[PDB]
């Protein structure tokens, strides 16, 4: 490497520690890495930023694909990559985003702990569908959609706007087979589907929609290689009923179909249905909300509605209309993120 | 990998990496103090061939090889050949391109083994010594590559539009193998830095039709496209074949490589 080239680039390089104040401002730690609430050290703007130090060192497949896709994707309901910082000394990648104070996990827990304007749930669903549709139209699957990854902006110019994050960018061979919850996983994944699909994302949106309506995860069961998970399937059938041959003709082509037949009998679930489940949680089965929910939570993935068709549902033409700010100008009751001080 | 397939007009490729020909030539003058314009083009051809051989040895699909090739071109469109050794940059571009894709990974020892074996077995006319770099050099170089491409990783190529055009013609068995090969040949030029890939595809298909004596005038007439730009691209393709004829890569490259400006060490 040319020395003059090297020193020039070193002189010019923007360094995350020189540009941003984030010391002691960690808001999350996980498989993704470390997320900090950050502020610019020069007072050019007063905005809050999110800074993510990606897990590991160098450029991993996850990092490479996260950077590759976010560099291209532009939509109001998909989180926007503002900057990438590459730290040569320690081989760390830092991504800069606009800071999202809220997300659906914490919003749902806040409501669950109590035991919401008129169109908040509807507005959230519409924006989730809008963001996922944009990904799908660009042949990008999310592959890990859940309440924790659906951010919502707090006070500021994007008040109450959904931002889809944490897109699960790297899965070898587009394959699901290569403390974990399976509550948002489509039944075809549980029966051994070899590839992620658009329909798999749509099922997860259905789960999220049911959860927004009731404040409870619809396919809740115990936490925790083999894609077949008995108790998770049992829970799905206790809610949905057991699919007839006519409901899911290609269920026989699933690799774990014979295991399903060994473990489960149809008659066990004879009085179970989404109608009965949602009736118990005070959701009217003759509501447009319900009829859309049922279309999203279709067991056979080829019979599941697309994001486009979901956005066109007359649910969204019924009073109240979805709003750009899901809080609808009302005061936000949800608390701000706390900083993590654990070692 | 079909990611971002219909997004070209809002892509980083289109918005940042379709360059002005005169800006490209202006940046190139720094290296033309050491090399003639002909020698620089021969050098571009050589490293395209290196990248192709690396990818074939690694059993990568042509689209990954093409992406690696455009990363290499983009780097040296902007910076001098002396900035980073192109012998190091070529395998680095292949390494990074492989990770942007999802079906399989290139391991560290496999990349270094491929670089060593390919240069020894297929390029000993250019290179007397073995591949001197280890994996830490690749990883360092990768950081520079990513940064200096402004993290632009998704690249559009002429293969996908070509396939659509040849299907539309109804001439897959006739024209596709030749047109595809001509698309491969365009990577021995600057065309991928200058024209949208679909335009390059149409130009390659036109040359395929002329070579095979297929009348496609009415089909090319039915397209709503600037045909003057297609003709510009055809002229570069025809020029490449004349240079190819007059170029003996194997006899000339050791000399051309010695004329290249080299990385200055520390004091
Ligand atoms: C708060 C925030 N604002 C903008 C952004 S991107 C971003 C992120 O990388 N991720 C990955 C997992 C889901 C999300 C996230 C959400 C909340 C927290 Cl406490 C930490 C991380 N987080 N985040």
């Amino acid at each position: 490497m040319d020395y003059d080239f090297k020193v020039k680039l070193s002189s010019e390089r923007e360094r995350v520690e020189d540009l941003f104040e984030y010391e002691g401002c960690k808001v999350g730690r996980g498989t993704y890495g470390h997320v900090y609430k950050a502020k610019r050290k020069d007072g050019k703007d007063d905005k809050d930023y999110a800074l993510k130090q990606i897990e590991g060192t160098g450029i991993s497949m996850s990092a490479c694909r996260e950077i590759a896709l976010l560099r291209e994707l532009k939509h109001p309901n998909v989180i926007s990559l503002q900057k990438v910082f590459l730290s040569h000394a320690d081989r760390k990648v830092w991504l800069l985003f606009d800071y999202a104070e809220h997300d659906l996990w914490h919003i749902i827990k806040f409501h669950r702990a109590s035991k919401l304007p008129r169109g908040m749930v509807k507005s959230l669903l519409y924006q989730i569908l809008d963001g996922i549709h944009y990904l799908h139209a660009n042949w990008v699957l999310h592959r890990d959609l859940k309440p924790a990854n659906i951010l919502v902006m707090g006070e500021g110019p994007e008040r109450g706007r959904v931002k889809i994050a944490d897109m699960g960018f790297a899965r070898l061979f587009n394959s699901p087979l290569k403390v974990v919850t399976f509550w948002y996983r489509a039944p075809e994944l549980l029966l051994g589907a070899r590839h992620y699909t658009k329909a798999i994302d749509i099922w997860a949106i259905g789960c999220i929609f049911a959860e927004l309506l009731t404040s409870e995860p619809i396919f809740h069961c115990r936490q925790e290689s083999n894609p077949y998970h008995h108790d998770q399937l049992d829970r799905i059938f206790n809610v949905m009923g057991f699919p007839a041959d006519k409901d899911w003709e290609d269920i026989k082509k699933m690799p774990e179909h014979s295991t399903l037949m060994k473990d489960f009998r149809r008659n066990t679930y004879t009085n179970c249905s989404l109608i009965k489940y949602m009736e118990k949680h005070k959701v009217k089965p003759d509501s447009k909300a319900f009829h859309l929910l049922q279309k999203l939570l279709t067991m056979d993935p080829i019979k599941r509605i697309t994001s486009e068709q979901a956005m066109q549902d007359p649910y969204f033409l019924e009073d109240p209309l979805p709003t750009s700010d899901v809080f609808a100008g009302c005061q936000i009751p949800y608390p701000k993120r706390e900083f993590l001080t654990e070692e | 990998d079909k990611a971002m397939a219909g997004n070209f007009w809002q892509s980083s490729h289109y918005l940042q990496w379709i360059l002005d020909k005169q800006d490209l030539l202006k940046e190139r003058q720094k290296d033309l103090k050491f090399l003639s314009e002909e020698e620089y083009w021969k050098l571009q051809i050589f490293f395209t061939n290196v990248i192709q051989a690396l990818g074939e040895h690694l059993k990568l699909r042509q689209q990954v090889i093409a992406t690696a090739t455009v990363y290499f071109k983009r780097f040296y469109a902007r910076y001098s050949l002396k900035s980073i050794d192109p012998v190091l940059m070529a395998p680095t571009c292949v390494f990074l391109a492989s990770k942007v894709e999802e079906f399989g990974v290139v391991s560290n020892t496999r990349l270094i083994a491929a670089a060593t074996s390919v240069l020894k077995t297929r390029f000993s006319y250019a290179f007397p010594k073995e591949f001197p770099y280890r994996m830490n050099h690749i990883l360092e170089c990768e950081f520079y590559l990513l940064e200096l491409m402004d993290c632009c990783l998704i690249v559009y190529h002429p293969y996908r539009p070509l396939l659509q055009y040849v299907q539309d013609m109804g001439q897959e068995d006739m024209l596709l193998p030749l047109a595809w090969r001509i698309v491969n040949d365009t990577y021995r030029t600057d065309l991928c830095l200058l024209y949208p890939p679909f335009m390059i595809a149409l130009a390659c298909l036109h040359v395929a039709c002329v070579v095979q004596q297929k009348d496609a005038r009415q089909w090319f007439a039915e397209l709503s496209v600037d045909m003057e730009k297609i003709l510009e691209i055809i002229r570069v393709i025809l020029k490449l074949y004349e240079q190819w004829k007059n170029f003996d890569e194997r006899k000339e490259m050791a000399t051309i490589l010695s004329k290249m400006p080299k990385p200055k060490p520390p004091p």
